[PDB]
């Protein structure tokens, strides 16, 4: 007629806020012969010793349920790991309350641990409304933590799969590097501006600071972040116009307590509403109940708590979470907006971008400057190296027509052949003489050079790894360096299949060459 | 740090009658993208807290009664009482409030007579 | 209406550490801004350092950067300056005060606290 | 002087190994190992840390071994944890010490004898390489290494077809309506499953409901759904196809001294090349100011062993490099047999014919027009796989491709 | 669009009469 539940706190206020929540778990429950004894346990600086004594205390009680509550704490770890894989080898439900992490969504190894506060993938959805919202398809994701940059580019991959888009830039790499600059170059080159970061501290910091540096902070620039990137000294270096996303009682842990001992009173008095009741034994045999009462918890539903309707997915995370929206406008923190379960309403205050006007500005650009490659064709297109510098021969034809040549940057012979030499030659020929027609018919620049082997490209994975790859033309034309292919190309399937064609200007076939 | 010139250092008038009280500000306090002035006018009496008496140089508290009256804007603001009474002798200080030009700084102070 | 209750007075030792509590109610204490200043006695207060509780943003004067930390407990809505190195300049009165913000715009110091004198 | 513990939990020939624990031939090199045996039980995983935790206190403990007989996935998950936490490297060699978690810790320097999940998928499909049986279908559970082994597979296969992929979740209960609904999809001869042991019991009784595996259906599963010989579960279908570790050419007294032996040449070679034998004041009580002398090297010393022939360096995850593996099949009366071999990315069948558990036998002649026979690919599409007898021994068949005009028809 | 209005015209004869018709 006991059930035992263990928590870990430090601070004596919580203790005896948890202690009056178990005592009025009873109050309208009835007069049921059902006890609840209340336990907590402190804080050590270590973890071994921590997690031994911690699982040696509740062994010893029989608990059916753990609560973990520290935000604060001065490791940057954030580890009651070992507490709920050892409650996974018993099966003992767990309910995180702090960290939100995405480690913890992963059940295939948190066997028995939940949390009632989302992870940042959900801020993620709240981008994906907000592009609703400013009609956004193109972003610049970049991420640092490997560990849930994956999640969290999942998750984005999710939310796109309604519209079929995608994030036109990704970036991944080892967080503690600093010559990152490179790849900001990169993306601003780009057509899109909407900047989105995730990531800690410091590599927020960072990145605003090497964008401040690069003048990547000018006009047009819409950022978004989270939260974790507008805290400690990444909000120092906080550039202007910044949009920034806040959870709604973070940190409130004297209403988070409550509605976690309500919540597991509740669970409880349905869980002693059926039979075959079983009791975990003084630590090899689990408890069988492990996965059926985690089932019974899942289909719990309530209608109490300050923050509203507490609700578990299937991952036993939180659902309908209402956020905040902060607008760094002059250093200070203004709320430009609220967020429902599911939707978004701006409150009364306006939002100033980074540039000028408070109207959302267009995060695309247009470049008539357009990349252009090819291969060396025998009949259509004619290499020859310079004169004397730089200088094609003004050659003319016999028909009194003067031939039209272009500058063309290209390596000299092969690899094995040629180690490095790259030489800027005159090309001409048949795709010149086209390409040029179309540069008259339409306004915009171009820039030739030539690929680096003499393939049209093939899809060959990797020799070991077996990673599919292209290249030659196609290889430089996916990997971006190339815009434009104008070369005789062979139309197939399988190759229309990755890009776009125009209507053919050519019709022939093949042969046999004898002699 | 801007520095807020406050004129006149001290005063006393009779009861009934019309003060002005000056800030002179070393640079520009009106940020131009919003054309507001960050300088704040307080009263400030012995033995208490200073009281927010007016904002942005022209605009009174709701507890500020309508005989107070603040002007000026740029680098040069003034405070303006319409009816002295005897109640408003304090020590009254200009403050600017611009994030952009910290540390906030403070006036040398008008003291009030009566 | 809010209210902000410091600490009592206390005798520390020069060289010594002394912190400083401020117990906040009656407001958002989340989303509001608390400012701790130095008044020597017969002397006009000096500025230290804000803190905004929702962010854990800390920003410092240059003076006491190095010689003030500010923290924040959100389970019982009190501010926190720890003064350490302590020396005869700092036997002075130390308040907190919370920002009086109006449609998104600062309008100045509008709630204090009783104030603390350290010697 | 290097101190190797060596742990031993249920019955095994504690004396046998200790007579072959100075089995190997290690004067070449100035070593001298301690080695310790001491007995142990299964009693609870705290247990294990207090021996763990007196040996490396007392002896001072620079590596150690388990050995045991469970059929428990944790050992080797909660070993994970010593092993970071400590800078005495673990090692596992049988019984629950066995068997591959997902991961290992970055900082984890515990490494286990066995195959990983792609190797054993390689296997399989060489198995169904042999006989040529190229319809198939894949059903597993939510265990962690079931996307490595669904993507590895899919990567390999990239004339196989296959048109079934099935995942279950057994955390609901009351499913087993949707189950055998959902099995209704199945249509290929085999099909392939991976699963857990009681897992499998279910799903089995769940087949057995629904009658998808009594003559035309053969199973095939990983190592992980047998584990143990000597146990049969009540229903496994007679023809169950399995590969298991070659446990009854390499015993126990063998793993012990590979173990020793690698243990031993590892420190040698981190203790020769950076002069420096990483040996720290094995402290038990806080271990976190005894981490300071992290090796950094000696796990890249631990990854390329050589054993006068033996092979055993290991891989990144934790898994062995060039394994050993044997083939089972579950006959009539509940035993496994040994079919075949497979080492080396060659495979080794006894039977030339899978035996089974209409059809009319041809025989035919090569003719130059009709009937064309070449050597098999170091069969091709549009040929046909005939077998020679070869006559010097046991009946000896070599395996060659005919087609032709006569063949076509 | 613009590859289409070559086509139409003649202008991709003249491309034939400076490379491809062109004959020894
Ligand atoms: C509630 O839990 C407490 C703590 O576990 C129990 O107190 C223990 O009681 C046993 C038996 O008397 C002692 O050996 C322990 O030393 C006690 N520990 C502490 C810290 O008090 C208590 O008995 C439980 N009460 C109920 C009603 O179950
Ligand atoms: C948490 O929320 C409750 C309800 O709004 C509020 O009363 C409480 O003050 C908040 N947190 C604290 C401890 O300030
Ligand atoms: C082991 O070392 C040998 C000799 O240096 C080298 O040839 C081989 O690639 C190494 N193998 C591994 C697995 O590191």
């Amino acid at each position: 007629k006991i059930v035992n539940i263990g928590a870990v706190l430090s601070t004596r206020k919580h203790e005896q806020m948890f202690r009056e929540a178990v005592n009025q778990a009873n109050k309208r429950h009835g007069s049921w012969k059902i006890q609840l004894n209340a336990t907590s346990v402190t804080h050590k600086p270590n973890a071994i010793q921590m997690a031994l004594s911690v699982c040696e205390d509740l062994i010893s009680s029989q608990v059916y349920a753990i609560l973990v509550s520290h935000p604060p704490t001065p490791n940057d770890h954030f580890t009651p790991t070992p507490v709920s894989y050892t409650a996974g080898f018993y099966r003992i439900p767990v309910l995180g309350l702090t960290t939100r992490m995405s480690i913890y969504s992963d059940k295939s190894i948190h066997l028995s641990f939940l949390r009632t506060v989302p992870p940042y993938s959900h801020q993620s959805s709240v981008w994906f409304e907000m592009m609703r919202v400013y009609n956004w398809n193109h972003i610049i994701l970049l991420v640092s933590d490997d560990h849930e940059g994956r999640a969290a580019q999942k998750r984005l991959e999710t939310l796109l799969e309604e519209r079929e888009s995608k994030a036109e830039k990704v970036l991944q790499f080892d967080p503690g590097t600093k010559n990152v600059t490179a790849l900001l170059m990169e993306a601003r080159d780009l057509e899109a501006r909407v900047i989105i970061l995730s990531a800690s501290e410091d590599d927020a910091a960072t990145v605003y600071r090497a964008a401040a540096m690069l003048n990547m902070t000018g006009s047009g620039y819409v950022w978004l972040v989270g939260e974790r990137e507008i805290s400690g000294n990444a909000l120092r270096y906080a550039p202007d116009g910044i949009i920034g996303l806040q959870l709604i009682n973070g940190k409130n842990e004297s209403a988070h307590i409550s509605d976690a001992v309500g919540v597991v009173a509740q669970a409880v008095h349905e869980l002693l509403e059926k039979e075959n009741i079983t009791d975990p034994p003084r630590g090899t045999n689990i408890w069988k109940t492990g996965p059926l009462f985690k089932r019974v918890l899942m289909s719990s539903k309530y209608a109490d708590g300050v923050t509203g309707r507490v609700e578990f997915n299937e991952d036993g995370d939180r659902k309908f979470a209402n956020y905040s929206i902060m607008n760094l406008q002059n250093r200070k923190l203004v709320q430009v907006g609220i967020y429902n379960g599911t939707h978004v309403i701006p409150n009364d205050r306006k939002i100033i971008w980074p540039g000028g006007e408070t109207e959302k500005p267009r995060g695309y650009q247009m470049s008539t400057r357009l990349k252009i490659v090819t291969i060396h064709q025998e009949p259509f297109v004619y290499v020859k190296p310079t004169m004397s510098d730089g200088t094609c021969k003004e050659e003319f034809t016999v028909n009194g027509d003067p031939v039209k040549k272009v500058i063309c940057t290209g390596p000299n012979d092969t690899s094995p052949g040629s180690p490095r030499h790259t030489v800027p030659q005159c090309c001409y020929g048949f795709c010149v003489d086209l390409l040029i027609k179309l540069a008259r018919t339409m306004n915009f620049t171009y820039e030739v050079h030539l690929v680096a082997d003499g393939k049209f490209g093939t899809q060959e994975r990797v020799n070991n790894s077996n990673k599919k790859e292209w290249n030659g033309m196609m290889g430089e034309l996916l990997s971006g360096q190339a815009d434009m292919i104008v070369a005789p190309l062979t139309i197939n399937n399988e190759r229309a299949q990755y890009i776009e064609f125009s209507k053919p200007f050519k019709y022939q076939g093949l042969t046999i060459l004898v002699k | 740090d801007i520095v807020m010139t406050q004129s006149p250092s001290s005063l006393a008038v009779t009861a009934g009658e019309k003060v002005t009280m000056r800030c002179k500000s070393s640079q520009s306090l009106l940020w131009s993208v919003n054309q507001n002035n960050y300088l704040s006018w307080y009263q400030q009496k012995q033995g208490q807290p200073p009281k927010l008496l007016i904002y942005g140089a022209s605009i009174r508290e709701s507890w500020v009664p309508d005989r107070f009256t603040g002007s000026g804007s740029g680098t040069d603001f003034t405070l303006t009482i319409s009816n002295v009474h005897a109640e408003d002798l304090a020590v009254y200080y200009c403050q600017h409030n611009h994030g952009s030009f910290l540390p906030y700084t403070f006036g040398g102070g008008t003291k009030l007579e009566i | 209406q809010g209210q902000m209750q410091q600490s009592g007075a206390e005798l520390v030792k020069p060289g010594a550490s002394v912190k400083l509590s401020c117990k906040t109610s009656g407001f958002s204490f989340s989303t509001s801004y608390i400012n701790w200043l130095k008044q020597k006695p017969g002397q006009s207060l000096e500025w230290i350092a804000w803190i905004y509780a929702g962010t854990d943003g800390t920003s410092y004067n240059q003076k006491f950067t190095d010689k003030a930390q500010l923290t924040v407990d959100t389970s019982s809505s009190t501010a926190y300056m720890q003064f350490s190195s302590l020396t005869t300049d700092d036997s002075a009165i130390y308040y907190c005060a919370r920002e009086g913000i109006y449609y998104g715009n600062y309008a100045g110091f509008t709630y204090w606290g009783q104030g603390t004198l350290v010697t | 002087s290097i101190g190797i513990a060596v742990i031993l939990v249920g019955t095994s020939d504690e004396v046998a190994i200790k007579d072959a624990h100075e089995k190997d031939d290690f004067h070449h090199l100035s070593v001298v190992p301690r080695v310790e045996l001491v007995a142990m039980n299964e009693t609870d995983p705290k247990s294990i840390i207090t021996r763990i935790c007196d040996l490396m206190s007392d002896r001072k403990i620079q590596g150690v071994v388990l050995a045991d007989d469970t059929d428990q996935e944790a050992i080797a998950q909660i070993l994970d944890f010593i092993s970071a936490q400590t800078l005495t490297p673990i090692l596992g060699i049988h019984g629950g010490s066995s068997m591959i978690m997902a991961d290992k810790d970055e900082s984890s320097m515990f490494f286990q004898f066995g195959p990983s999940i792609e190797q054993q998928a390689s296997v399989m499909l060489n198995i169904m390489e042999e006989y040529d049986w190229y319809i198939f279908s894949i059903v597993t559970t939510y265990f962690p290494g079931y996307q490595d082994f669904v993507n590895k597979i899919r990567s390999t296969i990239e004339g196989w077809e296959l048109e079934e992929v099935l995942l279950l979740d057994m955390s609901l209960d009351d499913g087993d309506s949707k189950i055998q609904n959902q099995l209704k999809k199945l249509q290929s001869p085999i099909i392939l499953l991976y699963c857990t042991k009681e897992e499998a019991t279910y799903i089995f009784e769940v087949a057995n409901s629904v009658g998808l595996t009594g003559y035309g259906y053969t199973w095939i599963v990983p190592s992980l759904v047998a584990g143990d010989t000597d146990t049969v579960p009540s229903e496994f279908p007679t023809g169950l196809i399995s590969v298991s570790y070659d446990e009854w050419d390499y015993g126990l007294p063998a793993r012990v001294r590979d173990g020793i032996a690698i243990i031993t040449t590892a420190a040698s070679d981190m203790l020769s090349e950076h002069s420096f034998i990483p040996e720290p004041k094995s402290s038990c009580y806080n271990t976190h100011e005894k981490r300071i002398y992290q090796s950094n090297m000696l796990n890249r010393y631990l990854i390329n062993v050589t054993f006068e022939g033996r092979n055993l360096s290991f891989s990144e995850d934790g898994y062995q490099m060039h394994p050993k593996l044997v083939i089972i099949l579950l006959n009539k009366e509940r035993k496994w047999e040994r079919v075949g071999k497979w080492k080396d990315k060659s495979l080794q069948m006894k039977y030339y014919v899978w035996p089974r558990m209409d059809h009319l036998s041809i025989v035919t002649l090569e003719e130059a027009p009709f009937v064309i026979v070449e050597s098999v690919d170091p069969c091709m599409r549009n040929t046909v796989p005939c077998q020679k007898r070869i006559i010097s021994e046991e009946p000896g068949y070599i395996k060659k491709c005919c087609k032709g005009f006569c063949i076509d028809i | 669009l613009s590859i289409l209005k070559s086509h139409e015209n003649g202008f991709m004869e003249d491309l034939d009469k400076t490379w491809v018709r062109y004959q020894e």
